[PDB]
Order: structure tokens, then sequence, then C-alpha cells
């Protein structure tokens, strides 16, 4: 018999584990607070990661790397990427970030945004946190006042026909404890439902592509697609039909190779290939598509919830690459891994 | 703060020492109540029988 | 030349002091009678190994060192065993009944009885010395003498000799070889009294070792001899620098000045590498840089923790055998492009570097293979600061329920002390999260 | 810390520690006579703790030998090993304590108790360093049951600063010679509660169900329950006797084993149960088998607050760590949460006519089971006072057994706290 503890209640993805797990009857839960664990699905925030690996005749196993964090706070992505030698400040597939306090990055991003205005450049942004889109410089410092980022806006998204319409793409990536990092086969477009519109800024509901303000303000949820949720098989058809192309082919060797880049990056610093005790972790990468199909980061979450049809096969894959690799009993994944010569 | 803590064991001591004390005075009041009753038993016995 | 005092305290303290000057004796070439044919200043002298020992008219290099413990079991093994003619009789100190893993026990009443002698026979040492720079102190942190009787003496070793400088050598218990379960609190109440009289300290994690010994020298189950002769190899990398020519950490105040810019903060971690089996057959010969890299392996560490999620204040690396700078700093920017070492902001991103040549001495039919070079890393990093978290955790279960407090307040010891020590880790356990973590 | 005085008061206790001195004596190499004729150094290193040496390298156990009656302490005399007992430690009136708990307390025993002080001063005034005194005795007679908890209050008047251990023979129906044997127990309990520092509850009810259900013995005696209770004893006294790092002491066995003063009842075990060659797995299940244990006790009905583990024999240490790990981590929700790593194991390397054995001592909140086994037999007889009038003749009052009754009573509630908590 095997032994886990539940730290977090609010996690559907692990809620899901646990329930698996103990359907298998080779599991036992224990109260959350006994040390005498083999598998921490952990709290959030504060995880003691200092008190595992330090039971004798126990294996230690942890659903959270340590120091994921850089990758998963919106202005922690923006410095790792601009000091990492590896991501440059070249970096082709993060939009131009700034980070800005209420070190600061004002006067910086006030220097390029003037070469915008200078060249009659298209001159929107972003401000967001762990939010408002504006073409004017001082309106964005002024609500940030009332730790954020300011982004590129992205202002020639690709639109879905019928309907004109914006959408990101969710990503699910398993790092298992020999940092083998799998991409689940299936992803999800969250869509917007009202006609993308670049002159109103001000209207935030053709803009904004999450689950929650369709669900709330937006008079045409479920009009296109059950949820505002496209699949992979549908969004691949729709290429194929009207742009002459495959998802394979226009979008997910960029998000592989974006997947591959960031990760590869921490991996010196989060690794618990020699550790007391083994980790792994479920991320949801956040792509934007361009009208030229180039793909864009917009943010990693360390604690992704699933869409609600893949839970199912997702959390078992979860049981099947992460757990029982480490703790066998009595593939719906791409393994992203590239060996150049050079 | 070396003879504090001396001073507290020489007090829990003599508190377990009275208590001790009290059930020694116990003890003694257990066999005299059994000697008079038997001296009571055997007094009323032979005032009866006169 | 500036004599230091070694002073072993209750069964670990005394069985690791042991082990130390065994090796020592080899590594100076000193015989068990106390003989050192290699000196050619008889009866006295200021050599760097006079740092460590006194010598008599008649060539006897004889210890700078004191062994107390409440027990006589132990102790009684040094006055019968191999080295029984280094020590004169007045160094070992035993009393009758021993502490019973109660610091309060240790600390108030025996601890009372005890001290005035011991003091009396420090003093003894102190009094042959011209320039005394202070102390070396060896203990448990979970044993009752190890705990609360070296606590006792590290304050009236304040008191009595205020401009000395003390370091200690403190083990930290381990459930693979622990004896109580009161362990964590022996190990607070001590922390608690000795954390203002202590300069710096050197922590060794039971478990580290122990597993060290399974891993690295295939010992199945490691036995206190086995953990003591690796530990012996560590202080003595550590101490080589006051006992051998040379211009680092060349007095005790150097540890504090090189390691220790901020005074609560004063416990560097040890990273030894290599640790070799003497039973493998085959061995290929560790390089300057796969030594140093083995540096950065939390496996090689005498405390488990991650350095790459603290911050560095201090790094010292300490050489024994056939290197040479050059080969140290290519190893040294190499370790830089691929490991996550970060330091405050306040503190230089550098490492202070000793080598001495002669290569690592081993105790004969030990478990260490000989080995051609190696390395003590002593860095001070936020990350030890998982070791006192994971203390204060078992110390806040037990604690809750008033578990085994009964026995301490029985010794004279008021509650009162359990929350205020305990209060003091906590302020400990923020001192290093505001060092450490960023916002 | 070195020397133990131990008392044998009454029929029970005077078989018993009989018994445990023949089997340490053979265990030490000890013969009848005194003489060693032993083959290792281990054996003599500790001798001191249990034995005193007298004129020609003899060996004497440091024991003495009580009772209201000469009968049981004629046939120690005659036993085999009697003649080893220092003649002047036997300690006997001729009155006998009639099953009377009033009478070993209060009458016949007060008027022998000096003279047995007499003889532990005379002990403990030749000691290096005692560490403090073990007691065998029954609670359900009277002398071991009366007499034994006086003399425990006594000595402990005297040496405030020394540990008292008892070995408790808690008394069963099932092997009862009185009705009343649930009164003196009662009596009794309310002592120990107060006034020893670790008790070993030794069940005669658990000794009985083991001789008929695993040993087979279909009219289990005395004798037979005796052989379960002298290597039970001989188990839990190997770290106090032999060369080792854990419980080396007595002092340190309570400060292991004892979180709260009151909770210093424990639950023995011994495996393999004996009236060819067992593996650690094996030993490591069945010490810690409700089958194996000395207190009739359901382990599962409560949680451990402490357990001590002694390994017996030549066997791998890297097998006993990993067995003793894999019962702790497989059974977790038995061990307290608030007591980390509360289960201790020792290993000695010289075996009791066995290759190998494991002695189990255990601090369960199932032990309530047991008080509250003997207050339900209790509370049957004294709620129509019946059988009172042989304790009131003896000067005692109704009160003083409405007292022992609430104090075990509230050690029941104590159990049941932290078996909650
Ligand atoms: N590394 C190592 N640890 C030891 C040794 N001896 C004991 N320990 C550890 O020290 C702790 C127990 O403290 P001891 O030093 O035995 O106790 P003490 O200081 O003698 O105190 P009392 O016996 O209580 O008076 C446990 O964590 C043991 O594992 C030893 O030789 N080496
Ligand atoms: N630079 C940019 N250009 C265009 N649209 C952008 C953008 N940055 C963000 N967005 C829009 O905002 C959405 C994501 O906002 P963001 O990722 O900052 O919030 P969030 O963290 O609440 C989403 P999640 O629930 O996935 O964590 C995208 O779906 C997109 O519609
Ligand atoms: N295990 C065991 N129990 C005994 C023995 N002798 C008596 N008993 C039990 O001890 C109790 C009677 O007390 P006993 O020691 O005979 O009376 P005492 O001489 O007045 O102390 C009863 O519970 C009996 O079941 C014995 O040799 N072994
Ligand atoms: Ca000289
Ligand atoms: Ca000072
Ligand atoms: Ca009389
Ligand atoms: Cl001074
Ligand atoms: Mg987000
Ligand atoms: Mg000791
Ligand atoms: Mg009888």
């Amino acid at each position: 018999m095997y032994t886990f503890v539940v730290r977090d209640e609010n996690s559907s993805v692990y809620a899901e584990v646990s329930r698996l797990l103990l359907a298998t009857g080779q599991w036992k839960r224990l109260r959350k607070d006994n040390p005498r664990f083999n598998l921490m699905l952990g709290e959030r925030n504060r995880l003691p990661f200092g008190r595992l690996g330090h039971e004798p005749g126990l294996v230690q196993l942890v659903n959270y790397y340590r120091g994921a964090d850089k990758l998963c706070r919106k202005a922690s992505l923006v410095k790792l990427i601009k000091t990492s030698p590896e991501l440059s400040e070249s970096c082709t597939w993060f939009p131009e970030s700034y980070v800005i306090y209420p070190t600061d990055e004002r006067e910086v991003f006030l220097a390029a945004y003037n070469r915008r205005r200078e060249g009659r450049e298209g001159n929107v942004w972003i401000a967001k946190s762990s939010i408002l889109i504006s073409s004017e410089a001082s309106e964005l410092l002024d609500f940030i006042d009332e730790v954020h980022v300011i982004q590129k806006y992205l202002e020639k998204p690709l639109l879905l026909e019928p309907g004109h319409r914006k959408f990101d793409i969710r990503s699910w990536v398993l790092v298992d404890h020999l940092y083998n990092i799998y991409l689940y086969r299936e992803g999800v477009l969250r869509t917007s439902s009202e006609p993308y519109n670049s002159a109103n800024f001000q209207d935030k509901t053709c803009h904004l592509t999450n689950h929650c303000i369709q669900k709330e303000y937006s008079k045409n949820y479920g009009r296109y697609e059950e949820g505002n949720e496209m699949f992979f098989e549908e969004f691949n058809q729709y290429l194929m039909d009207a742009l002459n192309t495959t998802l394979e082919n226009s979008i997910l060797l960029q998000i592989k190779h974006i997947i591959r880049s960031c990760l590869m990056c921490i991996e010196p610093a989060i690794s618990t290939k020699h550790l007391h005790y083994q980790s792994f972790q479920l991320f949801g990468f956040d792509f934007m598509v361009d009208e030229e199909l180039k793909v864009w980061l917009i943010e990693v979450n360390g604690a992704p919830a699933c869409a609600q049809k893949l839970y199912a096969e997702l959390c078992q894959g979860i049981v099947d690459v992460a757990i029982s690799s480490v703790f066998p009993l009595a593939s719906i994944f791409i393994k992203l891994h590239h060996h150049h010569h050079h | 703060k070396l003879e504090a803590a001396e001073e507290r064991r020489k007090y829990q001591e003599a508190e377990l020492l009275k208590h001790l004390a009290e059930k020694r005075e116990h003890e003694r009041e257990v066999i005299q109540k059994a000697i008079e009753e038997n001296n009571n038993f055997i007094k009323m016995a032979k005032e009866k029988l006169a | 030349m500036r004599e230091c005092i070694s002073i072993h305290v209750g069964q670990a303290g005394v069985q690791i002091g042991n082990a130390c000057w065994e090796l020592y004796c080899l590594e100076h070439g000193i015989q068990p009678d106390g003989q050192m044919p290699s000196d050619k200043t008889i009866g006295g002298g200021d050599d760097s190994f006079n740092t460590f020992f006194s010598e008599t008219g008649a060539g006897k290099h004889v210890p700078r060192a004191v062994f107390v413990d409440l027990e006589p079991t132990v102790i009684d093994e040094v006055r019968t065993g191999t080295y029984r003619q280094l020590f004169h009789p007045e160094q070992l100190i035993t009393g009758k009944e021993d502490a019973a893993n109660n610091y309060a026990r240790g600390h108030y009443t025996i601890g009372k009885e005890i001290i005035d002698l011991v003091l009396d026979r420090i003093r003894k040492l102190a009094d042959q010395c011209t320039g005394l720079q202070g102390f070396l102190v060896f203990h448990s942190f979970g044993g009752g003498t190890g705990s609360g009787f070296t606590s006792l003496l590290m304050e009236r070793l304040s008191v009595d000799y205020g401009k000395k400088s003390k370091l200690e050598f403190s083990i930290y218990p381990a459930p693979q070889v622990s004896t109580a379960v009161v362990e964590p609190y022996n190990s607070i109440l001590t922390t608690h009294t000795t954390l203002e009289h202590s300069d710096c300290a050197f922590m060794v994690d039971n478990e580290a070792i122990y597993d060290i010994c399974r891993r690295n020298l295939d010992i199945e189950r490691p036995t206190y001899t086995n953990l003591n002769r690796l530990i012996s190899q560590i202080v003595s990398s550590i101490t080589a620098s006051l006992r051998f020519d040379g211009a680092l950490n060349v007095d005790l105040t150097e540890f504090q000045t090189n390691l220790v810019p901020y005074p609560r903060i004063h416990f560097p971690l040890a990273t030894y590498a290599p640790v070799i089996s003497a039973e493998k057959a085959y061995h290929e010969q560790l390089s300057v840089a796969e030594i140093t890299n083995a540096c950065f392996e939390p496996a090689n560490q005498m405390v488990k923790c991650d350095p790459r999620h603290g911050k560095y204040m201090a790094c010292c690396l300490l050489y024994r055998g056939d290197v040479v700078p050059k080969d140290v700093n290519a190893a040294i920017a190499t370790i830089k492009t691929k490991r996550s070492i970060q330091f405050v902001d306040w503190c230089p991103t550098g490492f202070k570097v000793g080598i001495n040549y002669q290569p690592p001495t081993v105790v004969p039919g030990g478990d260490l293979a000989k080995v051609q070079r190696a390395v003590c890393m002593l860095s001070n990093t936020t990350a030890i600061a998982e070791a006192w978290a994971r203390l204060d955790h078992k110390f806040d279960l037990m604690y809750a329920k008033r578990a085994f407090v009964h026995w301490y307040v029985g010794e004279g010891m008021e509650e009162g002390e359990f929350s205020e020590a305990r209060e003091d880790m906590a302020a400990l356990e923020k001192d290093y999260e505001e060092v450490g973590v960023d916002s | 810390m070195r020397e133990i005085v131990h008392i044998q008061a009454g029929q029970c206790g005077n078989q018993i520690g009989a018994k445990f001195w023949e089997v340490i004596s053979d265990e030490h190499g000890i013969d009848p006579t005194g003489s060693y004729h032993g083959d290792s150094d281990l054996q003599l290193e500790r001798i001191n703790v249990y034995y005193n040496e007298a004129a020609g390298n003899k060996y004497v156990p440091r024991a003495i030998l009580v009772d209201l009656e000469p009968g049981t302490m004629d046939s120690v005399r005659s036993g085999p090993f009697g003649q080893i007992f220092r003649p002047d430690n036997f300690v006997f009136g001729q009155s006998g304590a009639g099953n009377n708990w009033a009478k070993g307390h209060y009458t016949e025993g007060a008027e022998l108790v000096d003279s047995v002080l007499d003889v532990v001063r005379k002990e403990s005034e030749s000691c290096d360093c005692l560490q403090g005194f073990q007691l065998t005795h029954s609670l359900g007679g009277g002398t071991g049951s009366g007499m034994g908890t006086l003399l425990i209050s006594k000595i402990r008047e005297e040496y405030p600063d020394r540990i008292m251990n008892t070995f408790s023979v808690v008394p069963s129906p099932k092997v009862s010679d009185t009705v009343v044997e649930p009164y003196n127990a009662t009596l009794s309990v309310h002592q120990l509660v107060e006034n020893t520092d670790e008790t070993y509850c030794i069940d005669n009810e658990a000794l009985y169900d083991i001789c008929f259900r695993t040993l087979k013995l279909t009219t289990p005696t005395y004798g037979d329950l005796n052989h379960l209770v002298s290597a039970t004893m001989s188990g839990v006294t190997t770290c106090l006797r032999f060369p080792g790092q854990l419980n080396a002491d007595l002092r340190k066995l309570a400060v292991n084993m004892v979180p709260f003063p009151r909770l210093h009842f424990f639950m023995p075990g011994f495996a393999p149960l004996t009236s060819r060659a067992l593996t650690v797995p094996e030993l490591t299940q069945q010490m810690f088998d409700a089958k194996n244990m000395m207190a009739a006790c359901d382990p599962r009905h409560g949680r451990y607050l402490t357990v001590a583990a002694v390994f017996r024999g030549r066997m791998s240490m890297k097998e006993v760590d990993e067995q003793m790990l894999n019962v702790q981590n497989k059974n977790s929700s038995y061990f307290v949460e608030w007591i980390p790593n509360n289960v201790k194991t020792a290993v000695c390397d010289i075996p009791p006519g066995l290759k190998m054995s494991a002695t189990f001592i255990g601090n369960s909140t199932a032990i309530q089971e047991l008080f509250k086994r003997i207050s339900e037999q209790f509370t049957a007889m004294f709620r129509r006072k019946a059988f009172l009038h042989w304790y009131t003749g003896e000067g005692m009052d109704e009160m003083e057994f409405t007292e022992a009754e609430s104090n075990m009573n509230d050690l029941v509630s104590e159990y049941q706290q932290y078996q909650d908590a």
C-alpha cells in the first residue's frame, strides 16, 4: 500500500488524481499532517519543501517543483526571459514586456513607447498582474499606482470565421521526476463569442478570452461551440479548410519549441535529479496566435485546471507517467526532446 | 537562575514528602480504628453477657 | 602562535573527539605515547601544531583538550584505549549518573554540581597558554549532557574568557541513530541558550553522514565508529588552517570574519568530497573540477538542504592534496555557468581558497580510501534554515500537547523557557527568510 | 546510573521473581552457587546492575524476598536457584494476608514493612549509584497488592529521586483465586498511578488465552503462565543488563516511554511464543500482533504513544531497521502523529533456548480496556457493598473504595483524551 496526503482541497485536477489513486486499491489516503506519505498533493503557497525527503524507508514525491514560480508569476517570467542568455532580450516568441512597481523599468518602457509614436507604429499596450488596454502611456501608469507588467498588446490576432473572433491556446504540460517534458496531445482554444474591435479597447469582452469573463459579460456565450471551447480536431479542420495548413505545422512546432525553451532554461535551478525528494508538476501554457500564424507565449500557470471533458484522460495520464513511474502498481503525451549537433 | 531551579526542585520535593506524611497519618488512623472496633466489640459482648 | 582548547561534552562529543585526536596524531606524526620524532625543539616551541598540542620536557605532545561526561563509561574507554598515554588524567572528567536525555537535568540539576570542577580543569589548560585564542566545543544537540551541560558551560566561558572566540561542532539529531523522542526539545533549548555565546557553529546532521556512509562507503548499517571517522575528516579539514602553516582561517577570529557577517546567522554548511570506499579495489582518481563540482551536490553536504533556493553570504574552499590555483579558478568558472549560486546583494560573489599540499590522512583499516586531492566547502547559505524548520515543526507537534514537559519542570526548569526558546527559533527562521528570500 | 534493587512480594511476586532470577542467571552464565561459568565478556560487563560481587568471585542477586506467610519462600529456598539469594534478604511473617489488600497495606503488612526497609537500606547503602527499584507482585491478592504498594510508598519517602518500576500481574476471572480480586486490584492501581514511574501490565487473562489458543495447552497451570512472564521479563530488562545505546537505564526508558506522568502502564509483547528458525519479517509481524500481547487489550482499539522494540540474536541490523520502518509506514494511523519518531529499536547479540526473539513494550491508549474491565467487576460488587466486611473489619471505610474507583475511572478518561487527540 503506497500512501498519499492531500493539502489543496480546491484543486479539481488533484481531487480527480486522488479519486483515481483510491480506486486502484493500492493507495491509502492519510490525514493531511501525517508525515509517513509516499506522495504529497501539496498546497499552492508556502509548501514545506524543507520537510520532504527526511523520512527513512519512504521514497517521497511532491506534485510541485520548488522554484517553478520563476516561470508562473508575470513579473518573474519577464525578468527570467531578459536575463537568461538562452532566452535573451531578443527572444522572438515573447511580447516586449516591462516590470513596473507603484527593480522598476518605467524610463526604459517610456523610451521604447516613444519609438512607436516617432515612427507611426501601432502603439497599444496591456497592463496586468498576478487589467487595462490603452494606446496612451500615462493612463496605464496612473492605473497601476491606483506589482504589474506592461506588455505590448497583439494588435493583429488570428480571427476565427465565422464571428471575426479572438482566442488563446491552453497547452497542458507534465514534467516528471526525471525532467521528461510531456505535452498532452489535447489542447483547448478559449474563444471570444464577440467580433474583434480594434477601435474600442474600453469594451473588454471581445479583447479578453478568459472562461469567466465570456460567461458573464458576453451575450453570445456558446453560439459557435460548447462552452467557449474549440478542441484541436475542429481547429485543425478549420486551418485545413480556410488557410490550407495544419495545426501541427502552423502552430504546434512553435508551441513545442517554446515549452522546451522555457523548461530547459530553469532545469538546473529546479531539477530534483540528485535530491533527497522528487518533484513533478502540471503546467498550463497560454499562447496567442497572430494573423501570420506566429505563436506568442502570454503566460505559464503553475496550478491550472483542465477542460471538463479532458479531466478523465489527463488525470489518468498524471497517475500513469508521474506517479506509477515512481510507485509501480502490481500514450496521450508527446515527449518533448531534441538533440541537434552544433 | 541555577539556585532558582534548585529551590523549585526542593519545593516539589517538600510537597511530595508532606503528601506522604498525610498518607502515614491515614495508615495510623486505619489501624487504630481496627483496634478500637475489636475492643468495642469485646467490651459490648462482655457487658451484654453480665 | 596562539593556543586553542578543545572541549568534548557527552557521549557524541567524546567519541568524535577520540576520532579527531587519533587523526591529528596521524597527520602530525605523533605516536600513541605522545612522542613526535620530527619535532626537533624538545619540551616546547611555537610551531603551528602547538596550537593543539603542548609539550613536556620528556618530548610528550599532549592535546590541549578536556573531555566531560556525566557518566563514566565513554570516557573510561579513552582512559584504557590506544591513546590512553596521550592525556593526563585531569583532562578526563566523569560524573556517576547522566542527564537521562533531559536538557533540564544536564543544565540545572547535574550541571550545577560539576560546572566549577570543569572550569577549574579548563583554567589549568588556559594557564599553560601564552596567547589563548579560545575554544572548540564538540557536543550533540540531542543528549541531556550534550545539550544542557554544554549551554551552561558556554555561558560560564563567556563570563570567564569574555574576549575568546567559541566555535561549536554540533551533532543534529537523526531518527536512524537517535536514542530519545525528546531530542527536538533538547536541540531548541540548547540553541536558544547557546546562540549569543557561540561565534560560529558547524552543524552535522547524523542523517546526512549516515546516508553518505551507506551510499559512498557501502556500509549496510553504519555505526558511530563509521560516522565518527567521516566526521573527523571534515573536522580535520576545518581545523587544518590552525594546525599547519598558511594564510587563511589562521586564527578563530578569522572563521567569524570570513564566514559570519551577521552574528545570529553563524551556521555554515560543510560539504566534503570525495568520499570513496577503501574496499573498492578499482578507483579512478577525481580531478580538481570533479571534487569542486561535488561541493554543490546536496548528497555531499553535512546537512541535507537545497542551496539553489537560498542565498550565499560567504564561501570558503579548503583543498588538501595535489591542487594548484589555476585548476581551482578554471573549476570555479565552469561551475558558475552551470549552477544556481546566488549571493546576497550586500556581499561580493566570491570564494576564499586554501590549499594544503599534504593529501588527506586516513586511519589504517578504516572505511575511507586514500585519495590524491580532497576539498571541504564551508558556505554560509540561508538554505541551512530548512534544518531549523524541521526541528521547530517536531518541537511544535509535541509541545502543543505538553508531551514529556513534566520531566523538564521536575528538574526545576519553568514551562516558560520552552516558549521563550521556541520564540527565539521563530525569530531565527524569520532572520534567514529576510536575508534569503526576494519580494 | 548502575545498581537496581529487586523486591518480590507475596506468592505471585515470589514465584515469577524466582523464575526471573533463574532465567537471567542462566543468560549471564551464573550457576546456582553464584559462580560464573560463561563464555563471553558481554555476560559480565553490566552484571553489577542486578548482582553484588561477594568473596571468591561469587555473584549474589540484589534481591529482597517478602511475604506475610513462609510457604512460598520455603519453596523458593528449595527451588533450583534457591541457594543463590542472600539468606538475610528473606523477610517473612507467619500470619498471611488472606487475599485482603487491607491486611497487606494497613494491619499485617504494617507490622512487617520496617524490617523490609532495613534490608532495602542495607542493599541501597553499598550501591555505587542506585538507579532505583523493581517490584514483582500481583494486584489480586493481599501481600503483593497491599503490602507491595505500602513498600512502594515507603521506598519513595526514603528515595524520592530514584525510579520505581513494577511488574504487576492483573487478575482475571479465568485464572481467579477469590471474588475480591477486583477490589484488591482497584485499590492497588490507585497506588501505582501515583507512586511508580513505569508499570509492566501482565494480564493473567492474556497469559491464559496465549497458553490455551496459541500454545494449545488445554489446562494452563501457573507454571505455564510464568513461562510467558519470565521470557517477557528477560526481554524487557535486556537493555538494562547488556551493553547498548537505547533505554540502557531506568530513567532513560521512562523519559522515552512516559509523556504524561500518570500514563505509565505498558503492554508488553514477545515473539516467538513458546511452551525451528524465525525470519526478521516474522519476528516483527508477531511481536506487534494482539495475540503476542501480555495485556488483553486490542491495540487496534487505541493508539501507540511510544514503543520500545528489542531484537535478540545474530541477525541483519539493516533488515531489523527496514521491517520496523515497514510496520510504522503501513500502520501509521495507530502511532500518534504528535510524538514524532515514537518507536525506538534495540538489538542485542545474545539470544534467550532460541536463535532469535523480539520483545515489545508499548504505551498504548488501548490499555484503558484492562482498567475498564477491572472497573466493571469492582462496581458489580461495590454497588451492593458485597464482601466489604473483610475490609471494614481491618479499619477501612467505604469512602476509600469510592476514591480508588474514581481515580481509576479518571485514568481511563485520560487514556481516552489522548486517543481522540
Ligand atoms: N555522530 C555521532 N552521534 C552520536 C554519537 N553518540 C551519540 N550520538 C548522537 O547524540 C544524540 C544523543 O546524545 P548523547 O551525546 O548520546 O547524549 P549525552 O550528551 O551523553 O547526554 P546524556 O547521556 O543524556 O547525559 C543522538 O542524536 C545520537 O545519535 C557518536 O559517537 N557520533
Ligand atoms: N499581449 C497580449 N495581446 C493580446 N491579448 C492579450 C495579451 N495578454 C493577454 N491577452 C488577453 O488576455 C488573456 C490572458 O490574460 P492573462 O493570461 O494575463 O490572465 P489570467 O492569468 O487571469 C488567465 P489564466 O486563467 O489562464 O491564468 C488572453 O486570453 C488574451 O485574450
Ligand atoms: N501469573 C501468575 N499469577 C498468579 C500466581 N500466583 C497467584 N497468581 C494470581 O495472583 C493473584 C493472587 O495473589 P497472590 O500473589 O497469590 O496473593 P498474595 O500472596 O497475598 O500476594 C490472583 O490474581 C492469581 O490469579 C503465579 O504464580 N503466576
Ligand atoms: Ca617543539
Ligand atoms: Ca562572546
Ligand atoms: Ca502480630
Ligand atoms: Cl579573557
Ligand atoms: Mg494566470
Ligand atoms: Mg551519555
Ligand atoms: Mg495465593
